[PDB]
RNA sequence: CUCGAUGUCGGCUCGUCGCAUCCUGGGGCUGAAGAAGGUCCCAAGGGUUGGGCUGUUCGCCCAUUAAAGCGGCACGCGAGC
RNA sequence: CCAAGUCUGGGCUAAGUGGUAAAGGAUGUGGCGCCGCGAAGACAGCCAGGAGGUUGGCUUAGAAGCAGCCAUCCUUUAAAG
């Protein structure tokens, strides 16, 4: 779950001011409707930190308004880490825009195969699926060496099946140590 | 919660004069001295450390006044003498009145003369140290005998305090 | 090093910031208030990362050659053509993403690069992936 | 042993003992009188 | 200088004195070479082709050998098996590889010297330590 | 700053400070048993030879030594040779 | 020293930092976030075991942690190196 306060004074001055208290500025945002929400980071940051909650939504607290909510921009900060702007879009039925959280097993088949090495490439998925998209796509190959790598194409798709990212170009792939 | 606990068994005389507190128990009047801040109490069985603060310098400070007054106490109650056991094929020991015998490096004239509380027991000499007061510098003085011509870290031989478990490095070749 | 085939002589003189932050395997070496950094270090801390790493489970890269030094003379006057391409290093000044793969999985990977960073040139710092990274 | 500079104890116990100023560690082997102060 | 302490020894057995393992390891450790050894000799008599493994002192039972007990698991492992030393390298090799019922089996007959006693258990042994060598569970 | 002038090498005579101390004492460390060594730390006290070849400073060598130090002041010194 | 508070108020240093310096070292000091717990009664102190197949790899002359490159299973509880 996820609550802010609104920005009344929004903008500028605001945002800087904000970032003082500690406070970092963001966006409501659902198609055409907005609101320059602000931020409070200690726990934005535990929050955030789930990361799953960062590629799954979570419910929004603001005034009274139990929403839903992921975050599709973020301004991080430059100069060290914190960012300097958080970006979330409510939803309905329909979600396409999905980065679903994608885990995996090469099936230990590479380091205690070659030694070799396991590469996580995509990691996540930005396919579609209605607000009702996995907190865990996952897929496994007990390939894990060779010139052996693996992609979007094998796959194995979920309950939502909806590719809308790209037809096969690499989930990841094993290199090897000083080779085998 | 704790840095302060300390009773005062025997009628010993401890009580605060001129920013000392002074033990007094077998003759011997030890000192523990007393900081501005410190302070403590004398009551019933019970002889306690207080602290006008927590920082650094008075917690510590607590530990202090606390186990160092303490000494002025166990002190008080006995008399302080630091047990110590000479030992080298190459050594010898024995009292004369006031005074250090010992030899362990030729040409003998080890001739001391016991500060105070000390004074020389010669049960062997192989067991042979000191008797003092105020337990405090009684080691300081027990450690001085004990360099003097002591260690040997290869082949032994010295001044052995206890002895601590006196370690030691090999020869030559064998 | 690598920088072949160029294009030109020699650039020139600068320095503020820049745009690398992300990660590529969670192995995390950070640049933070540098400038220049000589590939040779470069790779120096290349290679103490990659024997460190019981030699084998081979890292990434980040940062490259970049441009070209010049000390010009020998030891001499100066107004020659300021000629000579003595040197080849990176410019990176905001903590730049320098990111590195093995498969060490804690201090390990952490000595590695305390060290190879230890040996570059600059005030720096290092760490994990905190803020995944969205792509089209 | 003296090195003004680094200093980051080893031997096992190794111990950093601060000492008038000095960062002076101290190790039950003599073998690494760590002195920088 | 004399510091006493039952010698725990693995082997030839059919043999004994194995120069190396009983002339140096036993007399001056705290035990003796060909003594120790005919001793051995009375027992290796009917095992000694697979290693054996016995823990000879001046002890108890006022005498001197002590306990004789299974050549060691691992060693015992390729030993049924079928391979000479070591297969070189464990796991990154992924060469030597043996099955689970012979291997639970000769695990039952091997179990006297074994910790407690389990079919699983020493099965189990079997599999780990085979591993260990490159004797892989295949 | 210097060309209406600041006589640039070496040596000589006279030196005077610095330590990053050669020799000295005081040191922990040792792959120190003794003896003697190597290795840092502490500290200028005084001490820090003669010849040869070279205008050489430097250097190589002869014989020494406890030692035969490095370096500042226009690479000190022509109103002193 | 000379004009004008040895002003008041709330910190924070104690080295004299102020009276140049970095790379870099650290139970220096004072301020904030996560992890185990003193009633699954804490940590150092301290008792006592200091488990059985572990003594699996080239090199074994010797790895059988207390040579070095390949493991990282098992038995089994005081627990699990």
């Amino acid at each position: 779950m996820e609550y802010r306060l609104k920005a009344y004074y929004r903008e500028g001055e605001k945002p800087s001011a904000l970032r003082r208290a500690g406070k970092l500025p963001g966006v409501m945002y659902n198609r055409h409707l907005n609101r320059k929400v602000y931020v409070d980071l200690v726990e934005f940051d535990k929050v955030f930190r789930q990361a799953s909650i960062h590629h799954v939504i979570v419910l929004e607290l603001p005034d009274g308004q139990s929403l839903p909510t992921l975050v599709r921009q973020v301004n991080l900060d430059k100069r060290r880490r914190r960012p300097e702007h958080v970006d979330f879009f409510v939803l309905s039925d329909e979600p396409v825009e999905m980065y679903v959280p994608l885990r995996f097993v090469g099936t230990p088949a590479g380091v205690r195969a070659g030694g070799v090495l396991q590469e996580i490439h995509r990691d996540i998925l930005v396919k579609v699926s209605p607000r009702n998209i996995p907190e865990f796509i996952e897929v496994d190959v007990s390939g894990l060496e060779i010139g052996d790598s693996l992609h979007a194409s094998d796959l194995k798709l979920p309950p939502g099946v909806e590719l809308a990212v790209s037809p096969e170009e690499t989930i990841a792939a094993v290199v090897p140590p000083e080779d085998v | 919660i704790g840095r302060l606990p300390i009773p005062v068994p025997k009628g010993v005389s401890v009580e605060v004069a001129p920013g000392r507190v002074k033990v007094k128990g077998p003759k011997g009047e030890l000192e523990v001295p007393v900081s501005p801040e410190m302070r403590v109490v004398v009551e019933e069985g019970v002889v306690r450390v207080e602290r006008p603060s927590d920082e650094r310098r008075h917690k510590s400070l607590h530990g202090l006044t606390r186990t160092l007054i303490a000494n002025a106490v166990k002190g008080v109650s006995e008399g302080y003498s630091k047990e110590l056991l000479i030992k080298g094929i190459g050594y010898r020991a024995r009292l004369v009145g006031r005074a250090l015998e010992l030899t362990v490096g030729f040409s003998h004239p080890v001739v001391v003369e016991p500060p105070e509380g000390i004074t020389f027991e010669v049960p062997e000499p192989t067991r042979v140290r000191v008797s003092g007061i105020d337990k405090q510098k009684v080691g300081q003085v027990a450690a001085n005998i004990r360099a003097i011509r002591k260690p040997s870290a290869y082949h032994e031989k010295g001044i052995y305090y206890a002895g601590e478990p006196v370690r030691l490095k090999p020869g030559k070749a064998g | 090093r690598m920088k072949y085939r160029k294009q030109q002589r020699g650039r020139l003189k600068g320095a503020t910031k820049g745009g690398d932050y992300v990660a590529f395997g969670d192995y995390g070496l950070v640049a933070l208030e540098p400038a220049w950094i000589t590939a040779q270090q470069i790779e120096a801390a290349r290679v103490a990362m990659v024997r460190h790493f019981r030699r084998g489970g081979k890292i990434f890269i980040r940062i490259f050659p970049d441009k070209p030094y010049t000390k010009k003379p020998l030891e001499v006057r100066m107004g020659k053509g300021k000629g000579n391409v003595e040197g080849y290093v990176a410019v990176v000044k905001p903590g730049r993403v320098m990111f590195e793969v093995a498969g060490v999985t804690e201090e390990q990977a952490m000595e590695a690069l305390r060290i190879a960073g230890h040996k570059l040139p600059i005030k720096t710092k290092i760490v994990r992936r905190d803020a995944y990274d969205e792509a089209q | 042993m003296k090195v003004r500079a680094s200093v980051k104890r080893i031997c096992d116990k190794c111990k950093v003992i601060r000492r008038h100023g000095r960062v002076y560690v101290i190790c039950e082997n003599p073998k690494h009188k760590q002195r920088q102060g | 200088k004399k510091v006493v302490a039952v010698v725990k020894l693995q082997l030839p057995a059919g043999k004994a004195t194995p120069a190396p393992p009983v002339g140096p390891a036993l007399g001056q450790h705290g035990a003796n070479i060909m003594e120790f050894v005919k001793a051995f000799n009375a027992a290796t008599a009917n095992m000694g082709d697979a290693i054996v493994p016995v823990e000879i002192t001046i002890y108890a039972d006022r005498s001197f050998t002590f306990v004789t007990k299974t050549p060691p698991a691992s060693y015992l492992i390729r030993k049924a098996a079928g391979l000479e030393k070591g297969a070189h390298k464990p796991g990154r090799e992924k060469v030597g590889r043996i099955t689970w019922e012979q291997v639970l089996e000769i695990a039952k007959q091997k179990m006297p010297d074994l910790n407690t006693t389990d079919l699983e258990a020493a099965a189990r042994m079997i599999a780990g330590s085979a591993r260990s060598m490159g004797v892989e569970v295949v």
